[PDB]
């Protein structure tokens, strides 16, 4: 009941953002939009959760300090640092239920629950750790997140597999039409482990990421995903249910290559989806010698058609999918020339950079 | 649309 | 119809996105969310409306043409000229009920409604003025107009010339905010009512490029002509109150401060005031301003300032939210206040300049 | 709040 530290603006506002941007999502349960605060030693340690997952700020305090813990509301606090002028200097102590912050000639009485009331963090052991660059975690989530489904009735597929073995990293993500995988090494000989993260875990996680200098340290347990970065910890649950076996519908022998420009291509298929039905944004694509024509239709009655050059020297055919899948697919390849692997009309198409195998987007037709 | 299964 | 037109991608964009701005997602009547085309002798027009407001544009045809006109979907073929490639040749004719769109490799075809189904006043004032004065006049009070007030004459803003001035006002009934510009002419003393759109949409063909602003002011409706756009509005068909009632009239109480700091220090208190009513107190004493917040959870803040104040100590409430939109609408280094008592309104204003003034009511403490 | 009117 005793708490006292003084902290520096710069070094506080990070930490509280970072802890409290995830909260306020639980309404009925006041003291999960609270910060735990705790100091102890020459640390202040900051915590919010919404029981499915948990950031925690550490934050050394080099100004006299007194021990103590409380918890308070995360976002008034961090919007009372952050209004304070650069180079401010943020006295808080604890007086009773009330905890003071001070500042120059501003002053702050907020409002507090105990710690002791603090959910209690879930104890769990990791079974697999690994290092990697923030980059690259970086990359592999960007290159599936759109493919993960959105409130699917099927539950384990609201989020993104993480999958380790031997020296790669991946991931996946799909929605039972378009699938998305990549795949990175990162150096470490890994066991064999599969898991399922939350679609705001992965948000969560993503965030965290500055693509800075500091080394990620993942932990994953049998229910619990941890990524530790500098002074964050970010522990999230597991989806507790079982990825589909996506390695199945990955297309066994796509016999027609297609190669094409993939700017040209993306503006192409943008343009003919102005003319597409609007829920079902339909559009066919006619794929011959080195040519691909692109139209569409919508129940008003309006056309587009796009013909390309492209390199193709397959049979004839024609396709029908999703617009809306395949200009996604267009814009997380960052890339100059992209391949299509088809089969046939009623198959799944394979898509890539022509340069890299590092990612490949699965895509079911439509029956247009 | 069709599914991938 | 026999409409035909052939022109260069970048020509089209600006023209397109402007005639647009009117028209909002779903509209009620299919037509309303068509654009008019016209092509006749060496121009292409293009015309959107809202019914309430319209905006038109001219384009020079220099390539050959076939006069006509046909209406077709704004946001489609927007969109399609917009996705089509830099430096694009748009070849447009007409096939029946359809228009198509021809481009490259490119070729669209889009629904059409007749010319003939798309949707006369004489103007009574007229002026000119710089866009970068029309822009300051309605920015300055743009953000103290009513939003769907039940007094609708409140949900615009009011357009008042007299002598050689152009004078903005808008208010909600609780702040109020005026601006003066001189545009040196003389002009007849008249006042008309933009509604909320109107004056946004003005707001949006203004680029402070260097053409002039033309202004023409009906008994029903304003035009402002800038460049090859043409922007007609509806007025709102009201009285508006008569604002210099509520200036100060005789306020003995004067504090100044900077703007800044001001700011800064209400943003904070902001934070524990009650999120609905939002309210702060000021207590002001000699050379002193203290502010102060509470909310239903007993939290509270306190922020202390140095001034320049001698009037008479007083404590006088505050809905925070229209206090900052002031100090944010004031781009300036030091404000000035100016008070009368606890329950009678507050005027604010720039220290160096009386081009515009804000006028804010009270709290109940 | 008070009004202006
Ligand atoms: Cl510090
Ligand atoms: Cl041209
Ligand atoms: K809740």
């Amino acid at each position: 009941s005793h708490m006292k530290f003084t902290v520096e603006r710069e070094h506080l506002l990070k930490p509280l953002q970072q802890v409290s941007g995830p909260l306020g999502g639980r309404p009925t349960l006041p003291i999960l939009g609270n910060l735990l605060l705790q100091v102890a030693d020459g640390t202040l340690s900051l915590t919010g959760t919404d029981l499915e997952m948990e950031m925690v700020a550490r934050v050394a305090l080099v100004q006299p300090h007194e021990p103590g813990a409380t918890t308070v509301p995360a976002r008034k606090f961090f919007d009372i640092c952050r209004g304070l002028p650069e180079g401010a200097e943020i006295a808080v102590q604890l007086e009773g239920e009330r905890m003071l912050v001070r500042s120059g000639r501003s002053r702050f009485s907020l409002s507090t629950l105990p710690a002791a009331d603090f959910p209690n963090l879930d104890d769990w052991q990791s079974e697999v750790e690994f290092t990697l660059p923030q980059a690259t975690m970086k990359r592999l989530i960007e290159a599936t997140q759109f493919s993960m489904a959105h409130q699917d009735v099927r539950y384990y597929l609201n989020g993104m597999l993480f999958e380790t073995e031997g020296e790669e990293l991946r991931t996946v993500a799909t929605d039972g039409h378009r699938l998305a995988v990549c795949s990175m090494p990162i150096g470490q000989s890994l066991p064999s482990h599969s898991v399922i993260v939350p679609r705001k875990g992965v948000i969560e996680l993503m965030r965290m990421l500055d693509g800075g200098d500091n080394p990620l340290r993942v932990q994953i347990g049998s229910n619990n995903i941890r990524a530790h970065v500098g002074d964050f910890i970010f522990t999230s649950k597991l989806v507790d249910g079982r990825f589909p076996d996506y390695r199945r519908v990955l297309p066994k022998n796509p016999d027609k290559h297609l190669e094409a420009g993939c700017d040209l291509l993306k503006q192409a298929f943008a343009r003919a989806a102005i003319l597409s039905n609007e829920k079902f944004r339909g559009v066919r694509l006619y794929v011959s010698e080195n040519q691909l024509k692109i139209t569409a239709n919508n129940p008003e009655q309006e056309e587009a058609e796009e013909i390309l050059d492209v390199t193709y020297s397959g049979a004839e055919m024609e396709i029908g999918f999703n617009v809306s899948y395949v200009l996604d697919v267009l814009n997380a390849l960052k890339c100059e020339n992209v391949r299509m692997m088809l089969t046939d009309s009623v198959s799944s198409v394979q898509i890539e950079d022509a340069a890299s195998q590092s990612a490949a987007y699965v895509v079911m037709p439509m029956r247009l | 649309q069709a599914x991938l299964f």
